């Protein structure tokens, strides 16, 4: 019966809240605010880079993970416009995503060769 | 005895896209029928609907004059004036009628307030206030809605808007939507949607229910998994 | 007395422009109080094109495309498919109280394409939304918006692809227009599929998604 | 006495775009410019630049083949030959090659050793391993990158593929960098690029340090700023 508020997938962090009923009185129902975040501990700073530093410091600012500026579609009295959901859009993340393929560009050389191909960051997204 | 010379406000040409400017006459002599006709800067009669008013309590005949000029006029910064000619008590009045020109615009900062604990410990009226602040030309319009369908009129009450205390050339509207706190307690989405020029869309949209509000109690979990580059 | 087939003319298109009305061979011009989007939504199922998205009632010289006002008014319910469905009771009683025009500006109708396959109901995914003929994402494509698309141009069902034949069918040239494609498999097209808003996407043309059908 | 017959690996399709073919003849008579002609399944003359530019301490010539055969020519799998004309000892040494048909494509599961904290201790040098395992076609080439510029290739050492214990059809290789103890303990990135046949993108390179091989420290830091508010 959750709800889904956000579901991010490069910044691993899914916001589920749900109202609870812990009582017959539907006033002390406690709102739950389920943040669940996966923390990649062999991820580094740059995962488009694979010669980027490993990643120490993991920042979630839960203000910028449920921002909304997708405009939805609000139906007035004459017009169809679009709405902005949020104020504070008008950006670095941590895991890779399932639904994308991230690559990187590493020179192989041959003796002076020298092409530089591309390599599969992840294997499982970009061939199935 | 009174007069009214409203101009088409940022709600009139925006929720029904057509500038109607009117000069309410309210019950001022006994009149056969009190003619209206809007002019321009060059004083032209504009094709005017002249409207008779039903029977009021004080029985004094008034009239709704409206001429939908369209968007260009109002845009293009020309003042109006409705000539309403008198035979009966025969002084003319030249009610004028213009654009804010010139004004700032800043864009409304608009916030969602849900009901008070305090409130809803009664068990009836959950009043949910959309807080409008920050609108620089001072015309606002506030529309709560209901799964994407519109609340009714009587459902909230929205403000005029009144100058910001602290800013001094920012403005703020307040808008008071009461509903039943059975219909609140439910989780039930309500929709704040604002519309004012300084908007990059032009119309702002806030939802709020039991499960966007406050959370009394959290429940992170942070699970720190060296194997899973990408996400579950 | 009735409407007998409306179009919308003297403006950028089939989809948008000054509505009008037919009755016994004569072409008049809708001019009301009660309008809104449902009317508009009416007149735009009826005459083909896709949503409608907004409706005035603006200002032109009288002189200009005077054809006579229908004097008739409607009161359309918004999911009435023909102005034959909208209740026009009232004959007689003129209702137009200025010298005006009602504008509907209706979305234009949906065509979904199958841009870079061998000549037949296939290659990469193609739609087009206003003007631009586009790309979608695939950002959790499954087989029920295959389906979808493939029941989309009448060509049968899909032939469950293995990402080889939806590699090689082209990168795709051109905006986003739909990402995170959710269908259900029963919507007759994909516009009735829930998706993200129309251009607003977080992938690239790289991320483009072929229909083998 | 000794004649090789190395075959066009995939290494030198895939970076160099033209199948390298070489049959280098070893100390095998004293005749005075060894004919090398690259003989296909028609028997025509191919353009066989041969090469003798190495010095044997016995006196003996050495020569090298050279066929510029497409790719779509090598593909097809035809038995290759360099008929070497001879005329002192004149035995035709029509030596064999050709494609292995119909062998399985199986990617290579490539995974990076950090070196052992043993050999950490002795302060002198690390040894990476690359364990670049279960590779069916058996034609490996493994390129190591210090963070981003190609590393040299006598540095590192690649053994052959040896059949793989656990599996039939697998063959296993190992790659051996050989670096210094400072070189490691200061968290320089060494990758892995291994180049093969069986990828669909016939490359994929992983990476190692000292933070992100061996877990000997994890200091991890979490930061959630938020943590309350509303959300929707
Ligand atoms: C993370 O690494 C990637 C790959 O090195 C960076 O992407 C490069 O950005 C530069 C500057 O815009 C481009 O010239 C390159 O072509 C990009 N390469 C690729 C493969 O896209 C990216 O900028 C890095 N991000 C950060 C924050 O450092
Ligand atoms: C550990 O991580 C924190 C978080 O950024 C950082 O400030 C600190 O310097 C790190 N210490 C070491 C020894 O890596
Ligand atoms: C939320 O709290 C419940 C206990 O009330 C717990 O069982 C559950 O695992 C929590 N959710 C997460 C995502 O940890
Ligand atoms: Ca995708
Ligand atoms: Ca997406």
């Amino acid at each position: 019966e959750r709800i889904v508020l956000v579901d991010n997938k490069c910044k691993c962090a899914r916001i589920t809240s749900r109202i609870i009923r812990s009582s017959e009185d539907p006033n002390e129902d406690i709102v739950e605010r389920n943040i669940r975040i996966i923390v990649p501990l062999n991820n580094r700073e740059n995962i488009s880079d694979p010669t980027s530093p490993l990643r120490t410091r993991f920042v979630y600012h839960l203000s910028d993970l449920c921002k909304k500026c997708d405009p939805t579609e609000v139906e007035l009295d004459n017009q169809i416009v679009t709405a902005t959901q949020s104020n504070i859009c008008d950006e670095t993340c941590y895991t890779y995503d399932r639904n994308k393929c991230y690559t990187a560009v590493v020179p192989l050389v041959y003796g002076g060769e020298t092409k530089m191909v591309e390599t599969a960051l992840t294997p499982d997204a970009c061939y199935p | 005895i009174r007069v009214f010379a409203i101009p088409p406000s940022f709600a009139s040409i925006f929720l029904t896209k057509s500038t109607k400017l009117t000069c309410l006459v309210t019950d001022l002599t006994t009149y056969d029928s009190v003619t209206i006709s809007w002019t321009r800067q060059n004083g032209e009669a504009v094709k005017t609907h002249t409207n008779i008013s039903e029977s009021h309590p004080n029985a004094t005949f008034s009239a709704v004059g409206e001429a939908s000029i369209c968007e260009d006029d109002w845009n293009s910064g020309e003042r109006f004036t409705c000539t309403v000619t008198h035979t009966d008590l025969p002084s003319p009045l030249k009610q004028t009628i213009s654009r804010p020109k010139g004004v700032a615009l800043h864009r409304p900062d608009v916030y969602l307030l849900p009901p008070a604990r305090e409130q809803l410990n009664l068990r009836e009226s959950a009043t949910i206030t959309c807080l409008v602040t920050g609108f620089s030309p001072a015309d606002v319009f506030v529309q709560w809605m209901q799964r994407g369908q519109p609340l009714s009129p009587e459902k909230y009450v929205t403000s005029a808007p009144m100058p910001e205390p602290q800013a001094p050339g920012r403005y703020f509207a307040h808008s008071i939507l009461t509903v039943s706190e059975e219909e609140w307690n439910t989780g039930e989405t309500y929709t704040c949607v604002v519309a004012h020029e300084a908007l990059p869309n032009r119309v702002t949209e806030r939802t709020v229910d039991k499960s966007t509000g406050k959370p009394t109690l959290y429940n992170v979990s942070l699970v720190m998994s060296d194997t899973a580059g990408t996400c579950y | 007395p009735v409407p007998e087939g409306v179009r919308l003319a003297d403006g950028p298109g089939h989809c948008k422009g000054r509505v009008e009305v037919k009755h016994q061979n004569q072409w008049y011009t809708v001019c009301q109080t009660g309008w809104s989007l449902r009317a508009a939504k009416v007149v735009c199922r009826q005459l083909g094109c896709g949503r409608a998205v907004l409706t005035q009632k603006r200002c032109n010289k009288h002189a200009y495309g005077r054809k006579p006002i229908w004097l008739s008014q409607m009161s359309c319910s918004g999911r009435e498919a023909t102005l034959q469905d909208c209740p026009s009771g009232p004959w007689g009683k003129n209702t137009c109280n200025h010298d005006e025009d009602t504008w509907v500006e209706c979305e234009d109708p949906f065509d979904l394409r199958l841009v870079g396959g061998d000549n037949l109901c296939s290659g990469r995914l193609e739609v087009l939304h206003k003007g631009v003929w586009g790309s979608v994402c695939d950002d959790n494509w499954g087989e029920k918006e295959d389906q979808v698309v493939c029941k989309q141009l009448g060509c049968g069902k899909s032939l469950s692809p293995s990402f080889r034949d939806r590699k090689c069918y082209g990168p795709g040239v051109g905006r986003i227009w739909l990402d995170n494609v959710r269908c259900s498999g029963e919507e007759q097209s994909l516009e009735q599929c829930q998706h993200r808003f129309w251009g607003f996407h977080d992938c690239t043309h790289q991320e483009d998604v072929a229909v083998i059908c």
